[PDB]
Parts: C-alpha cells; sequence; structure tokens
C-alpha cells in the first residue's frame, strides 16, 4: 500500500524540475505507477529535491522537511542536489543536501533523465519492499 | 429485521466500493483525455490504486499547534457522515421502483447538501491563520451562491410534479422523458453543479501553494481520506440527484418492456430481472453524466472568484426568475397545473 | 482487437504478463534471450512509436540493469539490428572474464570507494641505533 | 487610513520551474503594493565563470535560463566571436538558426504550458508536453542529454548532424502544426482566457520602455521591435521571418503574440530544412574552437592545438563587449569583458526574467490574488534566469 | 532627414455594429464556442496514448548520449588511459582528480583515477578530449546509489565499468567516431 | 551602462567610476527600470548608490555581509 | 492538406535527397560589415 | 514606486547630521528588540538584544571617516530593514550570536603553549 | 507627574552603569551628572518608553537631555 | 567535403496556419431546433398532466 500510491511534493527549483514535470509529461508518465503529487507538504510522503539548492533556500527546504509525517524519504533528484554538483564552489550554494536532511536514494548527473528519475523511484520502491517493519516490531 | 441490515450493509458497500474505484475511473478518464495512461500498476491488474492507497494514506496523522484537534479530527468527518452518506437516506432512487427510503425525498436532500457547507465553512475556519480564513470565507461564500441556485431551479422543476415524496417525480417523468426534453436547463444545473460540490473547473479555494504552501489546511492523515472521499461521494451523489430529478431515470426501454418482459417471463417469477435493467439503466444515466464532470475538469481553467460571483449575483439568478416567471405561466397558459 | 490480438500468447504466459506489466503486448520474434532475461521485438502493424521493443525479464525481483549492456541499445533503439547478427563488430573483448554484477545497491554487498594508492607522505619507522 | 497586511506567496511550488517568494501585500484582496523578492536560486554563474575558461563556460552558461538552453549557448558564443571577429559558415549559421527555433518553439511551448498550468487548464500542458518529447530527442540526436547542451561553441557547433535527424525533422514539423491547432482551439477562443484574460495588466509603451522590458511583452504594446529582423544575427537575415505585433498592452495580446510565434519560427525550420547547405560546420581554422578528431591522430598540429584548446582554453583579444539576442523570454543581453588571456575578466549576463521581474510590482497593483498567479506567468518568469 | 522608422498605420477600427444580429446573444447566451472546446477534447480522447511502460519499455537512446564514464581498453587492453590530463583540464565542474606513475613497465598509468559522480555535469568535454578515447560516456542509465561513498567512482569502478560492456560503447563509437 | 533605442535601433553604452567608499547617483529618478538592476550592482559589489527607494539585498542571503563580485 | 502522419495511408519518402558537390565557402573577411557603420558612428 | 519600511538612501554631509541619523537609527533598531524576540522565538531574553546591539555599535565607535560611516549607516539600516520584517529567518538570524559555549568543548585558552 | 518620575528613578535606578542612586538627583543631568553616552542616552530614553508603554516621535527623542524634560513629556498623556 | 546530412532537392511544404469551425450550420438553426425541442416536449408534458386530470379524478 505504501509502495503503490507513493506520492511526493515538488520542490523543484531548477533545470531538474523540467525533468521532473516531464516525468508528469505523457511519454513517462508518473500516473501509470501513481506518483500523484500534491503541493503540501503534510499531504507528502517522499520529498524529491531537484534542482541547485542555495544557501538562502536551505532553512525553508528543513523546515518544509519537518511539517511531513514520519514515513518519510528523501530523493536527491540531480547532482547539483547531492555533493554540490556543478556549481559547488559557490559562496551561495550548498554542498549537497547531505548538509541538510536525511536522503534514502540519490539520483546522479545533471538533468538525470525521466528515465533515471523513474529508475531512482523503481529503486526506492525496491528498497521500500525490504522495509520489513511490522516483523521489526517482532524484532527480528 | 435480518434483512434491512443485510440491505443496509449491501448498499453501503455498493456506495463505499464505487467512490473507491471512481477516483481511480475518473484518473483513468483524464488520461486518456490527457493523451497518456492512468493507474496502469496497481498489484493485480491496475483497478486497484485507491484501494490501496486509502491504506496508504492512513498512517499519517499530524496535528497543528495553531489549532485545536477537536474541530479539526471532527469537520472533516464531519462532511464524510453527514454530506457524503445520509445524503443516500433519500435513496436517491434507489433504482427500482423500491427505495430504503420512507418518504418526502427531495428537500432532504436539499437540506443535507446545505448541511455539508458549514462542514467546509469550519473547515477552513482552523489554524488562526490571516491568510486561511479569508480563503475559507471566499470559499464559503461561492459555495452558498451557488447552493441557491441549485435549490431555486430544483424547486421549479417539481413545479411540474408538486408531489413531495420521492418516487412520484419519477413516475410522472416516465410519460415525457420529461427530465431534459421538455426544458434544458439541465445544463446550468449541470454549471450549478460543478460549484456547489466543487470539484469544479473553478478549484478557487485550492490555490495549492499560492498561500504559505497550503490550501486548505494540509489536515492530512484520516481526515485527508475524510475529506477526499466526502468529496467525490457529494459529486457522485449530486450527480445521481441530477439523474435523480432533471436528469431521468427509468430509461424507456422498460416503458417498452411491456412489448418485452411479456414476450420473456410468464408470470412474476421472482421480479428477478427488471430491477436488474432498472438498475442498469439509472447506472449508465449516472457515470455517463459524471464522465462531463470528468471533461469539464481537464477542458476549462479556474475561475477567477470575482467573476464567480459576477457569474451568480449577476447572470444566472436573473435567468433563473424570469424561467419561473414563465414555466408558472406557461402551463397556466396552454392548458393547466398539475395535481399531486 | 487488443484482446484477441494478445491471444497468441497464450494465456499461460498471458496471465503472467499482466501480472507483470499492466499492458499485454503481443507476443511477438523474440529477439534473442541474454545471460538472464528475454527480449522481444514486435512486428505488429498497429501500435504507436517507440513501444515496438519490449522485455520479459525471468525475475519476479525485476528492475533495470539486468540487461547485458550490449542489448541496452536495443531496447532503447541504439541499432535497428539485432545485436546477436554480426560478428566483426562484437568482438573486441579478450579480457577474459565476463561476469556482469547487474547492481548491487541496497543489497549489502554495495560498492563502496577507496583510494587507490598509499598516502603521500609515507612516515618514518622507528629504527634505534646506540 | 490603511491598515494592510502581507502574505508570503510561494515557499516552492506556487508557480512551476519558480522559487517565487514573493513577499505580496493586500488591503482588499487588492496589490495596492508589490515588492516581488526572488534571488533565492543565486547560484552564483556571474561569479563563477571569472575563473573559468571560455570552453568551460558554456556548460555554466544554458544553467541559466533552464528552458531555452542552446539559445542561451547562442547568445554567449555570438558575444565571444563578436570578440574573436570571425564569422562560423553558413552550415552552422543556419543549423544554429533552425535550432535556435526549434529552441523557441520548446520555449514558448513550456512557457504557454505552464501558464495554463497555473491558470487552471492540464490539457494544454500535457498535450505540450508530448511534443516537448519529440523536441527532447531532437536535442538528444544532437546533443549528450535531453535537455541542456554543449552543443552550440564559440567557434560555431559541436559537431555536424546525423542523416535521420534531418529526415525526422521534416515529418515532425509536418504534424506540428496540427498540434498546435489543437492546443489553440480550446484557450484562445473561449470565454474563459476572455474574462480570465482581460485587459490585465496593461503596460503601455511609453512605461513599458522605461521598464527595461523587452521580447513578448514589449512587441505585445504595440513597438514592432526586435532584434531579429532588427540586428540580424545568425542568417534570420536570409529566412522569410514575420514578426507579430501586439496593439494592447494586455496579457490576451502576450498571449496570442506567443501564439503567432509558433507558427512564425515552423516558418522557419521549413526553409532551414530547405536551405541547410553543406559545409565546414565548425570554424573553418582551428586556432580558436577545436581541431577535428579524425586528423587530430594523423598529426603535429592538429594536437597541438587539441592539447592547448583543452589545457589553457585559448587566446580572445582584449577589451569589451555586449551583445543581445532576442531569447523567447526576451532580450537576452550578454556583456563580457575579456582581459586579453584565457579566462573572462567579467561576465554580467542579462535577463529578461531579471526586468521582468522587476517591473512587476508597477504592473500587478489594482488586481487579486488569482489575476497576479496569471501575471507572473505571462511575463516567462522562470527563476533560472535571474542571477 | 528621411530617418526611415515609421509607418504603423494605427488602424483607428472603431467596430461599433454589425458583429451579429441576435447570432451574438445566442454564442453569448449558450456556451457554442466552449461546446467546442468540450467536442474537442473528446475527439482527442479516442486517439492514441504515449506511455512508455518504463521497467519494460524505454525512451529513445541516441548513440550521443552520455552516461557514467566507462574506461575503455584496447583490444587486449592496457588500460587505455593514459593520465593524459586533458580530461582533467576541462572538466567545469572540477569532478576530475588524477594522479599518475610511471608503471613498473616503463609507460605511464593512472595512479588513482578520480570522478566526483556528485559533481558531473555530463557536458562529454571529457570524452570529447581524452585523445585516445579511452573516457567515454556511456549510454546505461545504471544508477541511484544510497550514499555518496557508493558514487565516489575510482579506478576500479571505471575499468570494472568499461569491462561490463564495451559492446554499447563500440555501437556508439562506430556511430560516431566519424562525427566527434 | 547599456542603453537601446527603439526609433533607432541602437545601442550605446555609459560608463562611470565609483569608489567602493563614494557612492555615485542611480537613474530610478527619470525611469522606474532601474531600481531592480542597482539592488543588483549594489549587492554584487558594494558600489553603493544614491537618491534612490528600496537599496535592499536581492542577490545573496539575508544576513550576508561581503560583496561576491569584488 | 492531407497525408501527414500516423494512421497512415501508405505514402512516404525517404529517398534522392541530397545536393552532392564540393563546397565553395569563399570569404575571409572578419569585420567588414561595420566600418561605414563605425564610420558613422 | 514602493518601499517596505521606508529605507531612504542620502548621505548627508556633516558628521554631526550622520551622528543624529544614526542615534535615532540606533532608536528605532533598539526599539524592534521585543519585536525581534516575539518574530524569530530566540531563548535568550531582550536585554541580550539590547547588550549586543550596543556591541555591535561600540564596534565602530572610533571609525574617523564620515565617508565610511555613511555606507556603515546604509549597512545598519538595511539590516534594520532585513529585520523588521520576516525576510530574514531564525537559521539566518542566529549568524548574529555566538550564544553557547558547550558547543566547543575544551578550547584555546589563548595561551601559547596550549596551540600546542 | 506625581511618582511618574519614582517609576522613571526606578527604571533607571535599575538600569545599569549607575553606581550611585544617590547620585541621582531626579532634576538632573543625564551626561552631565550621571556620564552617560548619548548612544546610552536614548537607550535609556526607549527603555522609559517601553516602561509607560508609550510611544514618541523622533523630535521627541532629540530634545530629552534631563529627566525633567522627560516627565514634562510623560505629562503628555 | 564528404557526405554530410544535406538537405531535400525538393520541399513538400507544411501547415502554418489556423483551422476551422465544424459543421455548415453555423447560424440561429442550432438554436431555433432548441425551440423545437421544448416545442416537443411541453407538448407531451403538460398533455401527460392533462391525463392526470383524468387519473387524480379516477382515484
Ligand atoms: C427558448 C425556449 C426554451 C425556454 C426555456 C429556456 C431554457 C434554456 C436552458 C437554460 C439556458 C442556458 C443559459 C446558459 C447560461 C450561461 C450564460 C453565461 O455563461 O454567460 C457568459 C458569462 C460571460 O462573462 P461576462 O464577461 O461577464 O459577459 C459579459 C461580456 N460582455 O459568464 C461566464 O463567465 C461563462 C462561464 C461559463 C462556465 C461554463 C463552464 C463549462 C460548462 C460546459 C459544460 C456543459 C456541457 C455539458 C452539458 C451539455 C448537454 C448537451
Ligand atoms: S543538478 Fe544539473 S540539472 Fe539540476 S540544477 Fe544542477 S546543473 Fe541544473
Ligand atoms: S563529462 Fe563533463 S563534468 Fe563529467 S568529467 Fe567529463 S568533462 Fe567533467
Ligand atoms: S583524457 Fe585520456 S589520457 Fe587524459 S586523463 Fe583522461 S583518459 Fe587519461
Amino acid at each position: 500500500a505504501r509502495q503503490g500510491s507513493f506520492w511526493p511534493v515538488t520542490f523543484g527549483l531548477a533545470c531538474c524540475a523540467v525533468e521532473m514535470m516531464h516525468v508528469s509529461a505523457p511519454r513517462y508518465d508518473q500516473d501509470r505507477l501513481g506518483i500523484i503529487f500534491r503541493a503540501s507538504p503534510r499531504q507528502s510522503d517522499i520529498m524529491i529535491v531537484a534542482g541547485t539548492l542555495t544557501n538562502k533556500m536551505a532553512p525553508v527546504l528543513r523546515q518544509v522537511y519537518d511539517q511531513m509525517p514520519e514515513p518519510r524519504w528523501v530523493i536527491s533528484m540531480g547532482s547539483c542536489a547531492n555533493g554540490g554538483g556543478y556549481y559547488h564552489f559557490s559562496y551561495s550554494v550548498v554542498r549537497g543536501c547531505d548538509r541538510i536532511v536525511p536522503v534514502d536514494v540519490y539520483v546522479p548527473g545533471c538533468p538525470p533523465t525521466s528515465e533515471a528519475l523513474m529508475y531512482g523511484v523503481f529503486q526506492l520502491q525496491r528498497k521500500m519492499r525490504n522495509t520489513k517493519i511490522t516483523r521489526m516490531w517482532y524484532r527480528k | 429485521m435480518i434483512i434491512n441490515i443485510v440491505e443496509i450493509l449491501i448498499f453501503l458497500v455498493c456506495v463505499l466500493f464505487s467512490v473507491a474505484y471512481l477516483t481511480v475511473a475518473e484518473r483513468k478518464t483524464l488520461a486518456y483525455m490527457q493523451r497518456r495512461l492512468g493507474p496502469n500498476f496497481v498489484g493485480y491488474y491496475g483497478l486497484l490504486q485507491a484501494f490501496a492507497d486509502a491504506v496508504k494514506l492512513l498512517l499519517k496523522e499530524i496535528v497543528l499547534p495553531k489549532e485545536s484537534n477537536y474541530i479539526i479530527l471532527v469537520i472533516s468527518p464531519l462532511i464524510t457522515l453527514i454530506t457524503a452518506l445520509i445524503g443516500w437516506v433519500v435513496i436517491p432512487l434507489g433504482p427500482g421502483i423500491t427505495l430504503g427510503e420512507l418518504n418526502l425525498g427531495i428537500l432532504f436532500s436539499l437540506a443535507i447538501g446545505s448541511l455539508g457547507v458549514f462542514g467546509s465553512l469550519l473547515s477552513g475556519w482552523s489554524s488562526n491563520s490571516k491568510y486561511s480564513l479569508l480563503g475559507s470565507i471566499r470559499s464559503t461564500a461561492q459555495l452558498i451562491s451557488y447552493e441557491l441556485i441549485l435549490t431555486s431551479i430544483f424547486i421549479i422543476i417539481i413545479m411540474f410534479v408538486s408531489s413531495l415524496n420521492i418516487t412520484t417525480i419519477i413516475e410522472t417523468q416516465r410519460v415525457v422523458w420529461y427530465c431534459i426534453p421538455l426544458l434544458p436547463l439541465l445544463l446550468i444545473f449541470f454549471i450549478a453543479s460543478v460549484a456547489e460540490t466543487a470539484r469544479p473547473p473553478f478549484d478557487l479555494t485550492e490555490s495549492e501553494s499560492e498561500l504559505v504552501a497550503g490550501y486548505f489546511t494540509e489536515y492530512s492523515g484520516s481526515p485527508f481520506v475524510f475529506f477526499f472521499l466526502a468529496e467525490y461521494s457529494n459529486i457522485i451523489l449530486i450527480s445521481a440527484f441530477n439523474g435523480y430529478l432533471l436528469l431521468g431515470g427509468y430509461l424507456s426501454f422498460n416503458y417498452s418492456y411491456l412489448f418485452n418482459i411479456l414476450f420473456n417471463d410468464y408470470s412474476y417469477v421472482s421480479f428477478l430481472f427488471e430491477g436488474l435493467i432498472n438498475s442498469s439503466a439509472y447506472a449508465i444515466k449516472l457515470v455517463f453524466l459524471m464522465f462531463s464532470f470528468i471533461w469539464v475538469r481537464a477542458a476549462f481553467p479556474r475561475f477567477t472568484y470575482d467573476n464567480l460571483i459576477n457569474f451568480c449575483w449577476i447572470i444566472l439568478l436573473p435567468l433563473l426568475f424570469g424561467i419561473f416567471l414563465i414555466i408558472p405561466s406557461t402551463l397556466y397558459i396552454f392548458d393547466s397545473f398539475p395535481t399531486l | 482487437r487488443v484482446l484477441r490480438n494478445a491471444w497468441e500468447v497464450g494465456p499461460r504466459s498471458y496471465w503472467k504478463q499482466l501480472n507483470s506489466i499492466g499492458d499485454t503486448k503481443s507476443g511477438r520474434l523474440v529477439g534473442t534471450d541474454i545471460y538472464g532475461n528475454k527480449f522481444y521485438e514486435t512486428d505488429h502493424q498497429d501500435e504507436i512509436h517507440l513501444r515496438t521493443r519490449y522485455v520479459e525479464y525471468k525475475e519476479k525481483d525485476y528492475d533495470m540493469s539486468q540487461v547485458e549492456p550490449g542489448w541496452h541499445f536495443w531496447l532503447g533503439y541504439g541499432v535497428d539490428t539485432a545485436p546477436c547478427n554480426t560478428p566483426k563488430e562484437k568482438l573486441p573483448i579478450r579480457a577474459y572474464p565476463y561476469k556482469f554484477q547487474p547492481n548491487y545497491t541496497g543489497t549489502p554487498g554495495a560498492f563502496v570507494t577507496y583510494n587507490t594508492l598509499k598516502p603521500k607522505i609515507s612516515a618514518w619507522e622507528p629504527v634505534t641505533k646506540q | 487610513r490603511i491598515r494592510a497586511f502581507t502574505i508570503n506567496f510561494g515557499p516552492q511550488h506556487p508557480a512551476a520551474h519558480g522559487v517565487l517568494r514573493l513577499i505580496l501585500e493586500l488591503s482588499g484582496e487588492e496589490i495596492i503594493r508589490s515588492d516581488p523578492h526572488v534571488g533565492l536560486l543565486h547560484r552564483g554563474t556571474e561569479k563563477l565563470i571569472e575563473y573559468k575558461t571560455y570552453m568551460q563556460a558554456l556548460p555554466y552558461f544554458d544553467r541559466l535560463d533552464y528552458v531555452s538552453m542552446m539559445t542561451n549557448e547562442q547568445v554567449f558564443s555570438l558575444a565571444v566571436e563578436k570578440l574573436l571577429n570571425v564569422e562560423v559558415p553558413l552550415r552552422g549559421k543556419y543549423i544554429r538558426t533552425m535550432f535556435g527555433e526549434i529552441t523557441r518553439v520548446l520555449n514558448h511551448l513550456m512557457s504557454v504550458c505552464s501558464h495554463a498550468m497555473d491558470v487552471g487548464a492540464l490539457t494544454p500542458f500535457l498535450w505540450g508536453f508530448e511534443e516537448r518529447e519529440k523536441l527532447m530527442e531532437f536535442y538528444e540526436r544532437v546533443s549528450g542529454a535531453r535537455l541542456h547542451a554543449a552543443y552550440v561553441r564559440p567557434g560555431g557547433v559541436s559537431q555536424d548532424l546525423p542523416a535521420g535527424l534531418l529526415d525526422d525533422i521534416y515529418m515532425w514539423a509536418t504534424q506540428f502544426g496540427d498540434r498546435l491547432d489543437e492546443i489553440e482551439e480550446l484557450l484562445t477562443d473561449n470565454r474563459i482566457w476572455k474574462l480570465r484574460t482581460v485587459n490585465i495588466g496593461t503596460v503601455t509603451a511609453q512605461d513599458a520602455l522605461n521598464l527595461g522590458l523587452s521580447g513578448p511583452m514589449l512587441r505585445g504594446s504595440g513597438i514592432p521591435f526586435d532584434i531579429r529582423k532588427n540586428a540580424p544575427y545568425d542568417a534570420y537575415d536570409k529566412v522569410d521571418f514575420d514578426v507579430p505585433v501586439g496593439m494592447n498592452g494586455d496579457c490576451y495580446d502576450r498571449y496570442l503574440i506567443r501564439m503567432a510565434e509558433f507558427r512564425q519560427s515552423l516558418r522557419i525550420i521549413e526553409q532551414c530544412c530547405n536551405d541547410m547547405p553543406a559545409g565546414a560546420v565548425k570554424v573553418e581554422d582551428f586556432k580558436i574552437n577545436s581541431p577535428p578528431r579524425n586528423l587530430m591522430k594523423e598529426d603535429m598540429e592538429a594536437l597541438i592545438h587539441h592539447f592547448l584548446l583543452y589545457t589553457k582554453g585559448y587566446s580572445v583579444p582584449p577589451g569589451e563587449t555586449y551583445t543581445a539576442i532576442e531569447a523567447p523570454k526576451g532580450e537576452m543581453g550578454v556583456y563580457v569583458v575579456s582581459d586579453g588571456s584565457e579566462r573572462p575578466y567579467k561576465c554580467k549576463i542579462r535577463a529578461p526574467g531579471f526586468a521582468h521581474l522587476g517591473a512587476f510590482d508597477h504592473i500587478a497593483r489594482g488586481h487579486f490574488l488569482p489575476d497576479a498567479v496569471a501575471i507572473i506567468g505571462t511575463m516567462d518568469l522562470v527563476f533560472g534566469e535571474v542571477d | 532627414a528621411p530617418p526611415a522608422g515609421f509607418r504603423i498605420h494605427r488602424p483607428a477600427t472603431w467596430e461599433e455594429s454589425e458583429e451579429g444580429a441576435l447570432s451574438k446573444a445566442t454564442k453569448y447566451f449558450l456556451l457554442a464556442e466552449m461546446f467546442r472546446g468540450l467536442y474537442v477534447v473528446l475527439e482527442q480522447f479516442f486517439r492514441a496514448p504515449y506511455t512508455i511502460y518504463y521497467p519494460f519499455e524505454k525512451g529513445p537512446v541516441s548513440p550521443r548520449f552520455r552516461g557514467e564514464h566507462a574506461l575503455r581498453r584496447y583490444p587486449s587492453g592496457e588500460e587505455r588511459c593514459i593520465a593524459c590530463k586533458l580530461c582533467e583540464a576541462i572538466c567545469p565542474a572540477l569532478a576530475i582528480t588524477i594522479d599518475a606513475e610511471e608503471r613498473i613497465d616503463g609507460s605511464r598509468r593512472t595512479t588513482k583515477y578520480d570522478i566526483d559522480m556528485t559533481k558531473c555535469i555530463y557536458c562529454g568535454y571529457c570524452q570529447e578530449s581524452c585523445p585516445v578515447d579511452a573516457i567515454v560516456e556511456t549510454p546505461n542509465v545504471e544508477y541511484a546509489t544510497e550514499t555518496r561513498e557508493e558514487l565516489l567512482y575510482n579506478k576500479e569502478k571505471l575499468l570494472a565499468n568499461g569491462d561490463k560492456w564495451e559492446l554499447e560503447l563500440q555501437y556508439a563509437l562506430d556511430a560516431d567516431a566519424p562525427y566527434r | 551602462y547599456n542603453f537601446l533605442s527603439v526609433r533607432h535601433n541602437s545601442r550605446i553604452r555609459l560608463k562611470t567610476y565609483a569608489t567602493e567608499v563614494t557612492p555615485v547617483p542611480s537613474i530610478t529618478c527619470l525611469y522606474e527600470g532601474a531600481n531592480w538592476f542597482e539592488r543588483e550592482a549594489y549587492d554584487m559589489y558594494g558600489v553603493f548608490f544614491e537618491g534612490h527607494p528600496d537599496l535592499r539585498r536581492i542577490m545573496t542571503d539575508y544576513g550576508f555581509e561581503g560583496h561576491p563580485l569584488r | 492538406q492531407a497525408a501527414p502522419s500516423w494512421e497512415n495511408i501508405k505514402d512516404i519518402r525517404l529517398d534522392p535527397k541530397v545536393h552532392v558537390d564540393e563546397v565553395y565557402e569563399p570569404i575571409v573577411n572578419p569585420a567588414d560589415r561595420y566600418l561605414q557603420h563605425v564610420s558613422d558612428l | 514606486i514602493a518601499t517596505a519600511f521606508a529605507e531612504t538612501v542620502k548621505f548627508s554631509g556633516s558628521k554631526q547630521e550622520l551622528q543624529k541619523r544614526t542615534l535615532a537609527l540606533y532608536r528605532q533598531f533598539l526599539r524592534g528588540a521585543p519585536t525581534f524576540a516575539d518574530l524569530y522565538e530566540v531563548q535568550f531574553s531582550i536585554p541580550t538584544i539590547r547588550t549586543k546591539i550596543r556591541q555591535e555599535f561600540e564596534r565602530h565607535r572610533f571609525v574617523d571617516d564620515l565617508s565610511i560611516q555613511n555606507v556603515l549607516y546604509a549597512k545598519g539600516h538595511m539590516e534594520y530593514q532585513e529585520c523588521i520584517n520576516f525576510w530574514k529567518q531564525q537559521a539566518q538570524f542566529l549568524k548574529y550570536f555566538p550564544e553557547e559555549d558547550d558547543i566547543q568543548g575544551r578550547h584555546q585558552p589563548s595561551n601559547f603553549v596550549d596551540k600546542f | 507627574r506625581p511618582d511618574a518620575e519614582k517609576r522613571i528613578a526606578a527604571v533607571l535606578e535599575s538600569f545599569d552603569k549607575i553606581s550611585n542612586p544617590a547620585a541621582i538627583t531626579p532634576t538632573a543631568s543625564f551626561a552631565k551628572d550621571l556620564n552617560l553616552d548619548s548612544l546610552d542616552t536614548v537607550e535609556v530614553v526607549v527603555a522609559i518608553e517601553e516602561e509607560f508603554g508609550i510611544e514618541i516621535p523622533d523630535k521627541e527623542a532629540d530634545e530629552i537631555k534631563s529627566v525633567n524634560q522627560a516627565v514634562e513629556y510623560i505629562l503628555a498623556q | 567535403v564528404g557526405q554530410d546530412l544535406p538537405p531535400v532537392g525538393g520541399y513538400e511544404p507544411v501547415q502554418w496556419r489556423r483551422n476551422l469551425p465544424a459543421r455548415g450550420f453555423r447560424p440561429l438553426v442550432y438554436l431555433a431546433a432548441l425551440c423545437g425541442i421544448c416545442g416537443y416536449g411541453f407538448y407531451r408534458a403538460l398533455g401527460g398532466i392533462q391525463e392526470r386530470r383524468e387519473l387524480k379524478r379516477e382515484k
């Protein structure tokens, strides 16, 4: 059930958001999988950070991250979003969102393909298929 | 006593399972209308997405320090109880002759469709945010202004009826296919029907991130599935309500079933079949109606609050008062009034 | 008419196919199966652009990167010709093993990394004379 | 007296493709005072390419304005090759012109789609992205990725086209006019977009010239002036190109002028499919851009040029220049002060998305908030072209 | 003073009357212009979709598309990279870190070879400048590691990645190297 | 300053010189397209200006001192 | 017109599409377009 | 064509007038301190804000040139402008406040011996 | 007026840097009598206006040099 | 210079303009037939009501 619906909230900062909305394009559709994102951080599950991440943004990003329910994950979409990427040597850029939010699936490269974002999504769902939360209540 | 509780369980599981798969249905038909494919992956075929999404979004449940939980933990349950479900108390042509309702139909549906509006308003009352409650007052104001011209038109179509119990409209309408063939203000009822249950081309208080990254409150968790299910269930109820009075139940092949059932069955074999085709008639008159809702979701964009109140209190309502300056007039002219 | 154009599969593979892909493509020319997986090109006359070539993955735990990547063009349309045709293009390989680990992410045996060399400075060894 | 409050408009997703932090004040849900607030995305390219070489500069440079990529590549390359006193051969000018116009199709398409999604209609958005995916492939069969590209160089371009691309792009442009009509039939005519867009955000020409506006809003305010017909860079001289002119400075003519620029750019793709010459597609010499990779492995001089062109960049003569072309969001200017060395001593971009955003407060007054959502999308506020 | 800029011809365009003769009230009164758009989207509803079942199908992969930096070797390959540092000096995010040494057999090889896949923009300049064509953008999108520590590609990852496929790279070069 | 004609299709450039110490006056008195750009000039440089409303920061962090394009 | 794209009427063309010659890009001038304009300016 | 809290840029000539102008700036910058503590929800008290504001202006008591004091006045009034509303956020706002010691552990006692 | 300056000589006494409250004559100077800084002068002015919950204009802050002036402006409400 | 992707030795030019209203009955008949349908509808509707005149007194 958690692996099926799986909607994000767009944070969507730059070019990598143009590829994100290309996943909403009809070629590599989100809704053939279930990805129907709301624009609201409480109604969300995972928080795709796409685009580069400024120094100026990062407190707003962590404040969005905190008002988000407990089964939460983060996708770092785009090379700039993880390890700073193509700028990384600015005064005003954050050297990767690992300095801000904990991330569970990275997505490489300036703009990663719509193929790439969906492959990261399926790898995240493959991680979800090993969450084993109920038998971890049983303390396996 | 046992037969009626299993009756009511069959009808509740019909409406609940119905409104469950309706969201998958509309998303599919938007998707083909948007030249793509809808939920095509979930489990066993791809008919199952909402039925997994309900189990998904239960297990979130946040609360907000800006607001008492005691109102928002109940106000989406309010419109889930009253707006969604006990509108079906009228059994809005539970599509046979019979219902699960005694009598005095249409104004009960009026009262409960009226009762949903401050379920929306007190929902938007929450969180004490000076940018939020004005949007709430906006939503509720346009909501009541189109409630009024649902009300003042389905009280004038029953001027061809005059009987207030539920069935008598339906047995009256089988002679003419009275519903739309004598009057096409169905369409303005239809354009009223997108507003009083806002699943609209209006989307007006769903200024999703125009406010501080939240539209209604973002009461996610069980109140989210409550609001979601009640909005869709209000849609299929008011769509049935359109197919109740101003669109017709009891399709004319059952009128021709005099030339069919007399050629099919001998004498009353447990009434085995006619309720089924009657249900088939009402169901195909209902889903074909809401297919136009799913059109108008993805055909025309949002509708600009000041122009929306322009669209209520300036144009449609004086046309309306003309139209029941003539429907009392024209039947008085041509021959005469209806009895009850 | 897509129903009887799925009847060409045979329902034993169809009830698995529908359990794998949401659509049921017509079972067509297999191309050639690979190290893990089975492919299909499609000679169907009426299908949309770039939904011709596809894959049955032979594993319920399915993903990408199970494709041996010589075929990855032929699933991404990098070549008209199926890669089991020309031998003179296909053979640089004398780097002799071809073990082909698909991807190990999230698996305990994930790839990690390390400096190759040694430290740059080479601290002295504690040898004392008298 | 006035006692007005304020809101913050968009933290993350108010207008798509924009971190639109707009500190907006209201009295009666009227925008008496407007204070756009951009700059959340100050990635600092303007600093960073002071330590990069010119070959290194370009994949910084289309990261600005990330919906019109190789047009931004082209304006930087024109600024540099103007400062080199060289001229790219005719094959290069025609393929950069046709790529500028499919890029123009892409930019106006994504602008109208995101505009209409903010307005509320979802189908034009997805229908337009359906052939934006075909244009993504037409980048992809040329570039190394889907939308970003190092394909333009200062010395012309990277590499000549493949054959099936030029054969296919005709068959694409055969249907694109039909589908452009198809998305046009349900917005241009309806009463929604006729009160959803009225004389709204009227900007007079006396004011629009004083605001530093350009491009589509300028020509919507009824001054028949762009750069392309008036300062013809890169073979727009040689192609029949007709420019639409507004009559009323509202957002409706700013809609219809883009919708005319589509079916003007398709003529350009037509005649650039026809007039495509054969020739060198890089620059003719090899002192300045790149050697050909065939004879870089059979020759001394080709190796030394290859080596120095990827180590030290290359020589640029000193001095200043400024070069503006009409990107599909408006006049993009590039102002480059070159040291006389391997690396640019100063580069200042100039963005219509930084000027139109500056004009936003003077335009937005006397409206409502759902007016303001549309008037963002009209003036092409994709905030990756702020800094 | 000719100064030829003139002639916008300024159409006065009164347009008071004779647009319609009560047909105007019909088209305004009921939504004929808008029912037209509904008929358009219904006619669009019947036609073909465009979804590509991405685990099972794939979008078009041009031969010049960029990927994950696999190091080629020769036929019977002696690790074709020579640490020539040209692929260092143009990596525009400085995502290249090389160190080299004279190896035992006399030639020069890479002591370490480092790609910050955190910060590889995929400009392909590495591929456009390594003269022995030894670093190559792949077409494979085979990624999505859970740590940065699973992204920082050393020499062994890249040699392994080239050893995983050169078939695809041979297809790529043999459709591209007469254009590069 | 780069300026653009409309009647004449002709650009021009106009330069001053200013020190971090002493300001030079703005040009927002003449037209309204200035007051955004001169904020950008002040933020990137600390070239301080004069006769101007709302000389804020846009292009940096709000607690960030220094001036980057120095 | 008609005969454009899919649901095909079986009519297409990818043949005889050439102009085969040797180039004649006779030019040398770096910046001579501007000299009259520079003299005006 | 607007402001936000009436930021004006016009440097006067005489050092007495600049003195008075910085004085009135100090009054507003001091008066807004409970508005600051309301707005950002700090841990420390309003007198901590006041003694640190006094510290910040005593950092530039002995600056000679009025033509340096001009842009110091602009920086002061401008950061007052960006503090009087919610442009700055509390993560941005704590860059003035080296509040806690226990983040550092044992550290340099400013002796030469404990540089080693 | 009566015992307004009781509150003022309570606030200024509660304010630091004035080690001698016996040196605080009420009708006396600020910077001459107690060596108050010109910065600290308007600091204690803002302390005074914050104690009485009252807001002052700019020239009223300009003219205050002794507390008899301050009490005379306190008298305005 | 060798075989690069030159143009075609023809054009076959394509669409660059607008499109049209659908069927031939643009005028008010698209309204006037509406007055036909009500002109049928009441023609039975009141008549059914007229028949209930005989029906009610029957009971
Ligand atoms: C005569 C003999 C018979 C006698 C009985 C008469 C019964 C006739 C039946 C009822 C008559 C229908 C009346 C329809 C009312 C609609 C009027 C209307 O919409 O006015 C347009 C108005 C435009 O706005 P505004 O700018 O203020 O206009 C001034 C311009 N100078 O307002 C607007 O802004 C337009 C907003 C409309 C939003 C509609 C959204 C789409 C609705 C389409 C879905 C319906 C299709 C499905 C049903 C059709 C079934 C066939
Ligand atoms: S990761 Fe790449 S695509 Fe994304 S913002 Fe950075 S440079 Fe742009
Ligand atoms: S592809 Fe580009 S970013 Fe990556 S290493 Fe090569 S030159 Fe650098
Ligand atoms: S460009 Fe070639 S020789 Fe130079 S470091 Fe890269 S692989 Fe080695």
